[PDB]
């Protein structure tokens, strides 16, 4: 088993913290949802070939410039979260959260991640999104952006039902092993 | 962590921590206030812990078996003493806290109600001085210490086998050397979420609600403090380097 590291960057609401949290458990929390996440060491098989994945969050570090890149050293890759509820968060994707990852992280493979699947056809979310002139975001809006920002790839999940969480994380592991 | 507290925070949450009939008592704000808590207390015995690992396992584990050079056991744990003694100072105050608040007859129940005037105390005064002190001064040693861990594990073969050794046991499977340090530096920004989840179930006493504001506030100067006291370290970085900052 080697070991590999993984960092996920995004804004406040994409739902990194829960995504990690469901991901270490196997679980999306039955009685309480934890408000933070410490680290987790996963054991992981992709293809045949064994790793251990450390896991961090940056969450509580978006609004301080100088104590946020500390967690980035010796990355191997990097998950970038954007919820489809809010366009907001895919917005502040490209001259934000990319220039900084790239910067901090070159030649790191980064992975966009549509996080909240399961809200793109939720009659709330339609509504609210409404009332701003928005709608949820679209799978092609999704693949646009990865396309333009130079992601490794493009791929959705929900951290409530736990559609697509295994896939992110066995393809974090297999771009954290390539040259 | 010693066995009591281990016991006393192993359940996943408050609600699953006291008995049944205890948390039957209870409204439902009550008990979503009473999670939150829990969570900010358990993960700061579980930082104390992460803190011991640094100074007891390996930081005199080095000094009582390896022969590194004068100073290096400090640039590879830069300030863990004063952050030690910092966090179980907070971590004895947040115990005791609980411990007040058991029900006769029970080391499980309790409600904690006025948590507010402890965090303005440990973010106020003093105190909030040496941790703005001691953080300014970690954080800007953090790439340095993982920059000298690097080198030795991989040039030294008495270093590479006594990590080896003492981070084999499952229980030390997230606290490796980097581990730590980036567990330590990520520690204070989780104050502001606990703190304001706390805050959001914490209205009923409008004397509680205005304390964990001014705590959180307090919290926040703390944080941009240290941020905009940072400014990377570097061995064999030259002084023209540094003042064309
Ligand atoms: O050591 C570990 C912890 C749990 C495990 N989780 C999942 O496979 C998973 C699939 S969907 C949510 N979690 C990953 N490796």
């Amino acid at each position: 088993a080697i070991r590999k590291k993984l960092v996920i960057v995004g804004d406040g609401a994409c739902g990194k913290t829960c995504l990690l949290i469901v991901f270490s458990k196997d679980q999306f929390p039955e009685v309480y949802v934890p408000t933070v996440f410490e680290n987790y060491v996963a054991d992981i098989e992709v293809d045949g070939k064994q790793v251990e994945l450390a896991l961090w969050d940056t969450a509580g570090q978006e609004d301080y410039d100088r104590l946020r890149p500390l967690s980035y050293p010796d990355t191997d890759v990097i998950l970038m979260c954007f919820s489809i509820d809010s366009p907001d968060s895919l917005e502040n994707i490209p001259e934000k959260w990319t220039p900084e990852v790239k910067h901090f992280c070159p030649n790191v493979p980064i992975i966009l991640v549509g996080n909240k699947k399961d809200l793109r056809n939720d009659e709330h979310t339609r509504r609210e999104l409404a009332k701003m002139k928005q709608e949820p975001v679209k799978p092609e809006e999704g693949r646009d952006m990865a396309n333009r920002i130079g992601a490794f790839g493009y791929m959705e999940c929900s951290a409530k039902t736990k559609d697509g969480v295994r896939e992110v994380f066995e393809m974090a592991t297999r771009a954290a092993l390539q040259a | 962590s010693m066995e009591m507290d281990e016991k006393d925070f192993a359940a996943d949450s408050w609600s699953l921590a006291v008995d049944s009939s205890f948390l039957q008592q209870h409204k439902k704000e009550v008990m979503k206030q009473q999670d939150v808590i829990y969570e900010l207390i358990q993960t700061e015995l579980h930082h104390v812990r992460t803190l011991k690992i640094m100074t007891r396992l390996f930081r005199t584990g080095m000094l009582e078996e390896l022969h590194l050079e004068p100073g290096v056991v400090q640039g590879l744990f830069p300030c863990v003493d004063e952050l030690s003694d910092i966090h179980t100072r907070f971590l004895s105050q947040l115990l005791e806290r609980r411990r007040q608040a058991l029900c006769p007859g029970s080391t499980r129940n309790f409600v904690i109600h006025r948590l507010g005037d402890l965090l303005i105390s440990q973010f106020s005064g003093p105190s909030a001085e040496q941790m703005c002190k001691t953080y300014s001064e970690f954080c800007s040693r953090h790439s340095k210490a993982l920059k000298l861990y690097k080198e030795l594990y991989a040039r030294d073969k008495r270093f590479q086998q006594f990590i080896r050794k003492v981070t084999r046991p499952a229980v030390l499977k997230r606290h490796g050397v980097q581990e730590c340090i980036l567990l330590v530096t990520q520690r204070i920004t989780k104050y502001p979420l606990l703190i304001s989840r706390i805050l959001q179930h914490s209205h009923g006493i409008e004397e509680e609600r205005q304390d964990l504001t001014t705590a959180l506030g307090l919290v926040k100067e703390l944080l941009s403090n240290v941020d905009e006291g940072i400014y990377q370290l570097e061995k064999g970085a030259r002084l023209q380097e540094i003042y064309n900052r």
